[PDB]
RNA sequence: UACCUAAUCAGAAAGCCACGGCUAACUACGUGCCAGCAGCCGCGGUAAUACGUAGGUGGCAAGCGUUAUCCGGAAUUAUU
RNA sequence: AUGGAGAGUUUGAUCCUGGCUCAGGAUGAACGCUGGCGGCGUGCCUAAUACAUGCAAGUCGAGCGAACGUUAGCGGCGGACGGGUGAGUAACACGUGGAUAACCUACCUAUAAGACUGGGAUAACUUCGGGAAACCGUAGCUAAUACCGGAUAAUAUAGAAAGACACUUAUAGAUGGAUCCGCGCUGCAUUAGCUAGUUGGUAAGGUAACGGCUUACCAAGGCAACGAUGCAUAGCCGACCUGAGAGGGUGAUCGGCCACACUGGAACUGAGACACGGUCCAGACUCCUACGGGAGGCAGCAGUAGGGAAUCUUCCGCAAUGGGCGAAAGCCUGACGGAGCAACGCCG
RNA sequence: UAAGGAACUCGGCAAAAUGACCCCGUAACUUCGGGAGAAGGGGUGCUCUUUAGGGUUAACGCCCAGAAGAGCCGCAGUGAA
């Protein structure tokens, strides 16, 4: 009766649209294109702040992986 | 070549061979093989009549009714005792027991089971041998 | 979410609940956080409130509270009145 | 937490910084009673001063970083 | 245009798989026969189990044939094989299922039965 | 509607088995290699209390004979 | 050492090795029945026997649009969890440890956190051609503590939507899995052998991890007796008898785990699956029939059919013990409880 | 030469199938030679790249085709005998 998206839900939260899912991947396949451009994106680590006003404010990515890149970002300066 | 042996012959046991042929059988039509259940009666098909007159350590004229049971089996039954079934193509529960010294029928056949319970002149029973009409 | 529930463990018909730190998703035999020793509710012997919290004060400031509502259980366990 | 103390006997010996070493394992039969024995197998990145065939080698838990080298300790015991 | 020593592929789940054309019923003289015709013939060819079993003299009804049959509009309709269904004996199928197109041809051959189980009906 | 000493109406521990036995167990008839009995014994071609009925007897326990499943039996791939 | 241990069987009696015909208890039991009364328990053991069913579990504004605390239905939220039977892994799968320079640690509630910053808008409401149901058309919309990244803290040394008289980066309180070896695993004589990147080498990545995963290349009869490699196939354990101990057994229970969900196979945004009643694809099945369709839990309960010498009612309730919904309240439950059940042992 | 495919006939008589190269794969039996081309299953045109086979050759010029790809065309590529 009660929708599942807590407990069991690996094939649950993988079941509707992923346009919103791709068009974030397209947002982060500047990875290492910005990097190797360098891009004012990446630019200014005393915030990415992005840990005062960012993370809550709007994020929408994955855990460990962004982590990744969330710690090298934010802390650079 | 190069096949040398290591291992040696440990303890094996002694060959035994399994008693009361007709148990713990079951002819599978599935898989055309012998699915064993551990039962130890099946059931039974009385299509034949015999009359082992000559023998040894009898001196009478005996008998041995062929009774083909369950998993396509065939076994030289007798039935033990006075009772004379007089109901052919009927299922008759196999007595669970051999005969004693008998060259011919190595099984026995249990009185009554859905069949010809028998004859009420005997009363000394009250137990076995399709007694009933307990006196009063 | 996560209380004191009781782990109905032992023989049928007669589990011996022991009341130790555990989720709310997982009732019964789940898992427990921190243990607390074992309640014996027999009423014919003398130990029974053996229950041993001494590492479940950390679990007492973000999730914990009755899971099989035991009150008079947690009241023998006065650990509070110091915030 | 720090290391372990891996030393055995090297008997293989390959190319390319790489070789196994051998360690040592008790065995006993809890139904019967007998005593027997296990060697265990486990590469080591060694340089020069892991030899084989007699000189033995004290190995010390470290990063894997190989296909079947677990240790890595250049650190011998002994030398045939 | 099936006639005799002729060879159809069996569209049911009956047992059989190929059959060979021995006698059109319908009359003395009788050569051959199209689509909604009753035919005697045996099986040459079944499958492991089923209620037909091989060389078995049973009667059958074609419904698809090369040599598509004409409609009274002017139109014509030609498959790609021959292909028949083992009937009883009061135009019943002798299956449960049926493979592929039938004609339209079997409603007025009083096929109720076997016109009610055909995937397509052209 | 446990054990219950209470009203205290009268609501019933029978049984089946060996009985010459082996193995704690029987008398008369009827049978008489006809049938029964029938693990071990065997008892049936005449005096089978072994048979079948009656009076019974040893056992045990609200019952009794039966079928397939470990170990007393006994070391029996031995291992003591 | 609470300290086993009859015969026959062979002359006309015999000893002596040897094997069981045979002086007993056990008998998940049924049984032909003479089965007074009962506390308690097991009961398709014969049966992963086929399939009509009663049938999984409903909700919520402290945050929003009926006529009248949530009443409009969106959003928070178990269908995989209660369960069911155990054919399925001859083996970390379970039974059984430290652990992790094989390690992830999503997660669950408290405090930092100042309700900040880009917002339109959303189901209901409903403009709504038709269709036997078997589905397109005509389409505007309106919300809600539904809800949107960069510059100012975290491996540097390149903060919000709002609570009553909710809250967010950091994290704690808490939390689920992958792993090393030490442990359970048949023999073939009427088979006597098996791995070749078998045995170790480092580099394209990325997941609980090194990585013989592929990465460049690497040996001869080498591996293997440790029968690896073939089979045997079984859900594993906590257990009960047992020689008197020396020996030997080693699972019905009842819970953990490991499974399964007509048959397979490939994929699918929100918080940890292959899903006991979501997808698609195919196959042989289920049945009515507007020519199109629906498909199957009965692997949730109780039944019709199966052959069982050998086994539960298509009965009441959520007392309670539950947890999930859910400011309370409300609200959920063939989970679970109570009655039919047979000498199933009742011993008085 | 439409459907069919030995229903023809004393009898598959006479047609019709098969066929060259290249690659894979090959049974019973056996006097160990054989059976065996057993059976059976694939491939073949033209253009441009590559990097390489004996070379006429320094040469992989050029050419005989060795591979390895990428393309184009027809109903059909030992397109005939």
């Amino acid at each position: 009766k009660s929708a599942i998206k807590r407990v069991k839900t690996t094939e649950k939260a993988e079941a509707r649209n992923i346009s919103q899912k791709s068009a974030m991947r397209t947002a982060v396949k500047n990875a290492k294109t910005a990097v190797s451009n360098n891009a004012d994106n990446k630019n200014e680590l005393v915030s990415l702040v992005k840990l005062v006003d960012k993370a809550a404010q709007s994020n929408l990515i994955h855990s460990n992986k962004a982590d990744r890149i969330k710690s090298q970002l934010m802390t650079a300066n | 070549p190069t096949i040398n042996q290591l291992v040696r012959k440990p303890r094996q046991s002694k060959i035994k061979k399994s008693d009361s042929p007709a148990l713990n059988k079951g002819f599978n039509s599935k898989k055309k093989k012998f699915t064993d259940l551990n039962s130890p009666q099946k059931r039974g098909v009385c299509t034949r009549v015999g009359t082992m007159t000559p023998k040894k350590p009898n001196s009478a004229l005996r008998k041995y009714a062929r009774v083909r049971l369950s998993n396509n089996i065939e076994i030289n039954a007798y039935i033990p005792g006075i009772g004379h079934n007089l109901q052919e193509h009927s299922v008759v529960l196999v007595r669970g027991g051999r005969v004693k010294d008998l060259p011919g029928v190595r099984y026995h056949i249990v009185r009554g089971a859905l069949d010809t319970s028998g004859v009420d002149g005997r009363r000394q029973g009250r137990s076995l041998y399709g007694t009933k009409k307990p006196k009063n | 979410a996560v209380k004191i529930r009781l782990t109905r463990l032992g023989s049928k018909r007669n589990p011996f609940y022991r009341i130790v730190v555990a989720d709310a998703r997982s009732p019964r035999d789940g898992r427990i956080i921190e243990q607390i020793g074992t309640y014996n509710p027999t009423s014919a012997n003398a130990p029974e409130i053996k229950v041993d919290e001494a590492l479940a004060l950390k679990w007492l400031n973000d999730g914990a509270k009755p899971t099989d509502t035991v009150h008079n259980i947690l009241s023998k366990e006065g650990i509070m009145k110091k915030f | 937490n720090d290391r372990k103390v891996y030393v055995g006997k090297v008997v293989s010996d390959k190319m390319d910084k790489t070789i196994t070493v051998l360690v040592e394992t008790y065995k006993t039969h809890k139904l019967y009673g007998k005593r027997v024995k296990y060697s265990k197998k486990y590469k080591t990145h060694d340089e020069n001063n892991s030899a084989k065939l007699g000189d033995i080698v004290k190995i010390q838990e470290t990063r894997p970083l190989s296909a079947t080298k677990r240790f890595r300790l250049v650190e011998i015991v002994e030398e045939s | 245009m099936i006639q005799q020593e002729t060879r159809l592929k069996v569209a049911d789940n009956s047992g059989a798989r190929e059959v060979l054309t021995i006698k059109v019923l319908g009359g003395s003289g009788r050569k051959t026969a199209n689509i909604g015709d009753v035919i005697v013939c045996t099986v040459k060819n079944a499958t492991p189990g089923g209620v037909v079993k091989k060389g078995d003299v049973v009667k059958a009804v074609i419904v698809r044939t090369k040599s598509g049959v004409r409609r009274n509009d002017g139109s014509y309709i030609k498959f790609d094989e021959n292909a028949c269904v083992i009937i009883r004996d009061d135009k019943g199928p002798r299956g449960t299922r049926i493979f592929g197109p039938v004609a339209r041809e079997l409603r007025e051959g009083n096929f109720m039965k076997i016109v009610s189980l055909a995937p397509e009906v052209l």
